[PDB]
């Protein structure tokens, strides 16, 4: 059941890391795009504790909130459809695998580069399964202007 | 009178072991003043006999002088150094300025001493390998005190935690912990490069290296200074060294009273409360 | 961005000249770490290099690790270490109890050193001879600081201020103050034989002395040292160590609460306001 | 000059939320000084207001008045009374 | 004040200046207390004792502030100090 309109106006982001760089990219993508809303609901951290970051929206400061779980995030933000999975190499797999036991998220990006074969390929058939769609676990991110930007795509502004 | 005499009684409070200002002399532990000096024992020697009461051979108390001299100053743009300069540049005495930016000095401010040792020993203690505490810490949400470095990472060594190193490499006689911390530096390492072990780190180990492997310790005393805090003691002391140099600076450098700008605040009142 | 490529200002406060953290290595004066570690100066050298930014000479390092040794620790019943000994006993971290002993360090306890030399160094530079000095400090109504013993006091000596004086007199090249105070001391002797210099009078002349007597000092930089504090930040950091260790001992020893009795306070309240 | 003009971003750190200096008035919750005092809410009120960021109820502010009070003083022979003594017998 | 804001329209009495002045001006004429001891207070040290305490509440209130919106340790900006460190000592 994969669908065919991966990225939306009124798409929201979950990113999974101190990526505070790309979400900043991802803000400011969003508010030259003429957008209303950020594309970044909140982020998971799982070495810290639930806080909120202090983010750019144009002028304006805005509070993303930072979870340590990934469940309260999806609970508490259940509109988000997507998810940037900035994890390193050796903890991509499990991190997508908890992902993908949550209904809402239908795409993960997976940005870590050297993933072994055998666990990438067990991610495909898990996700065929679940029917999201996982956009290449060594990648850097699909743009779609005026909508949407995974992480560091495009470059800065 | 009726004590000269003694007819009577009074409990004494106050049990003191460290000093007797009484007497011929100043006695630190039970060696007189002139003994401490004839030794020539340096502030570590004296380290040795107020804070753990025993004479402590002549390479611990060089290594105590040496976790001195690399603790003594870390720039200011630290969090301490800050309240220091802060409190200096309104015109405060010295110690209240010291004073103002040690009661900073904690947990997340000066904490990693204690606490990287408290968790190598830990982990040490209970027979895990480092494969399995690196796996332990990491499942349980944690990050290891003691290994992280923002830039200089490999073949980009810290500069003085190599002197460290090699002070307790040559001098000391054993160090089963040391290694242990050295091994998880090494799969850190693998993980990321620039998770090479402290400064805060490596002396939080070889400090609890040196107090349960040199002599006249038991490892109920050795485990015991450890939990009272001897660490935040030797990190509070050299880093009194930088607190009252920066005091100093900036009283020297005739600098006025410091006001935050206003558009590195971010006020964010509620409506009407 | 806008201050990598170079294209705004703004002005930096917080001047600093006592460390650089930010580059390969820590630098303390222009000294690097390595460096430091390297010429083999010890904790007297790193005082020299974080207070007063100079490569002291070796004897002065010394001297400075010497009169940090004297001044470690004088028993518990002093005024400083009775706080850090209430404040240990009543549950308090070592950066609170050490803080609340550092606290009392002032004029009437602690301020012997810096007023010693403050004295000594406008009676000297004024070119009053001892025995006018000694008499226009008593038709002042004032004592001279540093000068006064309780119990020892001749054939008797302070068998520490003895170490500081042998160790000046061998090793500093000229003491013009010393000798001074020394004169002063001979004069007061003959008036009461326990009339000595004091450590605390003995280490602010000799102090005064190694600031304007070695090297690098233009007796602009010597006499604004004294007037900025560096006296009271070696008293501090001197006695941190005694402090600590009775923080240590209270901690270790295990020791609750302490309640005043209220037989030794004596309640003078008004009859009824 | 950039800034007044807005050509630039920097982070402001030090979130704050319990006075405003910059402006008018002072104004420790969302209610400036004279409206403080023209309540006639006290310093339980200003404890409310600065602490809890809240216009209490006036029972509360007078109880956290009255626990201020029960609390001022215990004698000498405490602890905290002690060290205070000594320090101020110090000449500090 | 009438003398100073002459000069400059905004030399007018600060809020320290008028309770500095009202306190010794209470503390001399209310009734209890005789101009020497009126006067023991204002040097002993009784009006930084006021202000004291007023800021302690204040201060109490940035810490249970930044302890509600869990700020965490603060490295202060480096372009932010300009190191003046001499050559080579
Ligand atoms: C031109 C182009 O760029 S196109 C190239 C396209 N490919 C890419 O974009 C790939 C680039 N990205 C990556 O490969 C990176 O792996 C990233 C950015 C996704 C994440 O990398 P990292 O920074 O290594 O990940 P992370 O910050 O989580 O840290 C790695 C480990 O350090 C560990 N760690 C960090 N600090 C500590 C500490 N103090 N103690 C112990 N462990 C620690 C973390 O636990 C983490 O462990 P894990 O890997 O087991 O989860
Ligand atoms: C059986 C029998 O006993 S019967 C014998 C009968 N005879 C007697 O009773 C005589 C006994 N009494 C005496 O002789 C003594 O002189 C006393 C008790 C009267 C007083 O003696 P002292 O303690 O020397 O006097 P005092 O305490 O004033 O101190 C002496 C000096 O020290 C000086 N001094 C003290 N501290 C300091 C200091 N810190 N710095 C500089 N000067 C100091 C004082 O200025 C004083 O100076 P001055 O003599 O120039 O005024
Ligand atoms: O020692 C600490 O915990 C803090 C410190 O000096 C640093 O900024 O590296
Ligand atoms: O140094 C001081 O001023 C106080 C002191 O140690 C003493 O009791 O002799």
């Amino acid at each position: 059941g994969k669908s065919t309109t991966l990225f939306s106006r009124h798409t929201k982001a979950i990113v999974w890391g101190m990526q505070t760089r790309a979400v900043q990219g991802m803000l400011d993508f969003d508010y030259v795009c003429s957008r209303d809303e950020p594309s970044v609901a909140a982020m998971v951290y799982p070495f810290t504790g639930d806080h909120k970051q202090k983010f750019y929206w144009g002028h304006k400061e805005i509070l993303i909130p930072v979870f340590k779980n990934m469940a309260d995030a999806m609970r508490k933000h259940p509109e988000v459809d997507v998810l940037i999975n900035f994890a390193s190499l050796r903890s991509a797999y499990d991190s997508t695998m908890e992902t993908m036991n949550y209904a809402q998220i239908r795409t993960i990006a997976i940005i870590a580069e050297g993933i072994p074969e055998a666990l990438t390929r067990k991610l495909i058939k898990k996700a065929d399964q679940k029917g999201v769609t996982i956009i290449g676990p060594a990648t850097v991110g699909g743009i779609k202007p005026g909508c949407f930007k995974i992480g560091n795509t495009g470059g800065m502004l | 009178w009726a004590r000269e005499l003694g007819l009577i009684r009074k409990p004494a409070s106050f049990m003191t072991s460290i000093c007797d200002e009484r007497g011929q002399e100043l006695i630190y532990a039970g060696m007189p003043i002139t003994e401490v000096f004839k030794e020539e024992m340096g502030i570590g020697g004296v380290l040795g006999l107020l804070w753990f009461q025993k004479r402590l051979p002549k390479y611990s108390c060089q290594f105590i002088e040496m976790c001195l001299m690399v603790t003594a100053d870390h720039g200011p743009a630290v969090s301490g150094a800050h309240n220091t300069i802060i409190c200096a540049r309104a015109g405060k005495d010295l110690v209240s300025s010291l004073t103002s930016g040690l009661l900073t000095i904690g947990d997340r401010f000066g904490g990693a001493l204690d606490a990287a040792a408290k968790m190598f020993s830990k982990a040490f203690d209970s027979g895990i390998i480092p494969m399995e505490f690196v796996n332990k810490m990491k499942k349980e949400g944690k990050l290891i005190m003691g290994i992280g470095h923002r830039v200089k990472s490999i073949n980009n060594p810290d500069m003085r935690v190599q002197i460290l190193k090699d002070y307790v490499r040559q001098h000391f006689p054993a160090t089963p912990l040391l290694d242990y911390a050295l091994e998880v530096e090494k799969i850190t390492t693998s993980k990321k490069p620039n998770l090479i072990l402290n400064v805060d780190g490596l002396i939080g180990v070889a400090f609890v290296d040196m107090l349960r492997n040199c002599g006249s310790f038991t490892r109920e005393e050795a485990d015991e200074y450890i939990d009272i805090g001897a660490l935040n003691g030797i990190f509070v002391l050299g880093r009194s060294m930088g607190f009252i140099g920066h005091y100093l600076d900036q009283k020297r450098l005739k600098q006025g009273l410091y006001r935050h700008p206003w558009d590195d605040i971010s006020y964010v009142l509620p409506e009407h409360m």
